[PDB]
């Protein structure tokens, strides 16, 4: 028997026996994540078991859409997939698949709270971008990027975790229903740098409504070329609210919240003048914010169907052996 | 241009 079986909550993890000392490090929709110490490696691991992926089509086709793009969207700042398992030994049998990943120190949850100077501010930056923009080249639109979502290491290095509750992260187009792009990414990341900066979330609430209240609030109402492009009724809200003007961006983030250092801070500020954009058309674009002074300073070329259940089985049996 | 190389998870 190469595999034991370690009850975790509600679960049990049926793993390789290389890997020990299970011990959960979350719980979110997809499930538990486990980490374990892999002996054959020597090194610490995540272990995640896919939650009923052969409930239905729908889950099917998305357990082998996750598994593919896992095994071949590699890159430093992505979690990257080290193994991936099942106990079964027979597709009568199939039921369980465990993904292994690399297990990093901690989320952004942490460092968002410690005062950062520029270098690190910046790093920290430039490898999300470079993460996002691999997930995009890979056809990958995150949605939900946030610091519980991007983790870290003792030396400075950055991978994202995975690709689509904490709703304070997502963009407007998305609170408001309108459809997105690439750039619905960008804004997670000026609310993210913006929060490192003032070490707040910048747009809290209960729900959605008070959620684009602080948003207005803080960055102004948006204009009509942005409400004619709104559903009618999610219109006839938005433009019913106050006409804020906007607080400002050096008023938002002044100089005394940071740490060259006035036109590093003034960077930084124009960075997130670029980002925390109401309207996706006058965002700016991960190519262009990896292209921006503040962040372009650590720039390296280098890094910058119908199937039944049975038949999706066989499908992503073949994905767990590769 | 000289990367961070540390970070005070700690
Ligand atoms: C819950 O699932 C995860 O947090 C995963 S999944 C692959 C890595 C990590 N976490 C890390 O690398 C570092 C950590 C974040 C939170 C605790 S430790």
């Amino acid at each position: 028997n190469q595999f034991y079986s370690v009850e975790v909550g509600d679960s049990t993890f049926t793993v390789l026996k290389r890997y020990q000392n299970l011990k959960p490090i979350g719980s979110g929709a997809q499930g538990i994540v486990c980490a374990a110490y892999d002996a054959v490696l020597d090194r610490n691991v995540a272990i995640k078991k896919l939650s009923r992926p052969f409930q239905n089509q729908t889950h099917a086709k998305r357990a082998y859409r996750e598994l593919v793009l896992m095994k071949c969207v590699n890159h430093k700042n992505i979690i990257s997939l080290l193994n991936v398992f099942t106990p079964q030994k027979t597709l009568e049998e199939f039921q369980d698949v465990y993904l292994v990943m690399e297990l990093m120190d901690a989320n952004l949850c942490q460092v968002i709270q410690m005062e950062l100077d520029h270098e690190r501010m910046s790093y920290l930056l430039y490898q999300m971008l470079c993460g996002i923009k691999h997930l995009h080249s890979a056809g990958i639109i995150h949605r939900d990027l946030k610091p519980s979502n991007i983790v870290v290491k003792s030396d400075c290095t950055l991978k994202i975790l995975d690709f689509g509750v904490t709703r304070y992260y997502r963009a407007p187009e998305v609170i408001l229903g309108m459809g997105y792009k690439e750039n619905v990414d960008i804004w997670s990341v000026g609310c993210i740098m913006g929060e490192m900066v003032r070490h707040k979330i910048l747009f809290p609430g209960r729900d959605y409504i008070d959620q684009w209240n602080k948003v207005i609030e803080q960055l102004g109402t948006p204009c009509p070329e942005f409400m004619k492009k709104l559903q009618p009724t999610v219109r006839n809200y938005v433009e019913n609210r106050p006409k804020y003007a906007g607080l400002t961006f050096p008023k938002l983030f002044p100089d005394s919240l940071f740490p060259h250092n006035k036109l590093k801070a003034s960077q930084a500020r124009d960075l997130l003048s670029k980002m925390l954009v109401i309207d996706p058309a006058k965002r700016i674009s991960v190519d262009d914010a990896l292209q921006h002074p503040y962040i372009n300073v650590w720039y390296d070329p280098a890094e910058v169907r119908e199937h039944t259940i049975e038949e999706w089985k066989e499908l992503i049996y073949k994905e767990v052996m590769n | 241009p000289k990367r961070p190389t540390t970070l005070n998870l700690f």
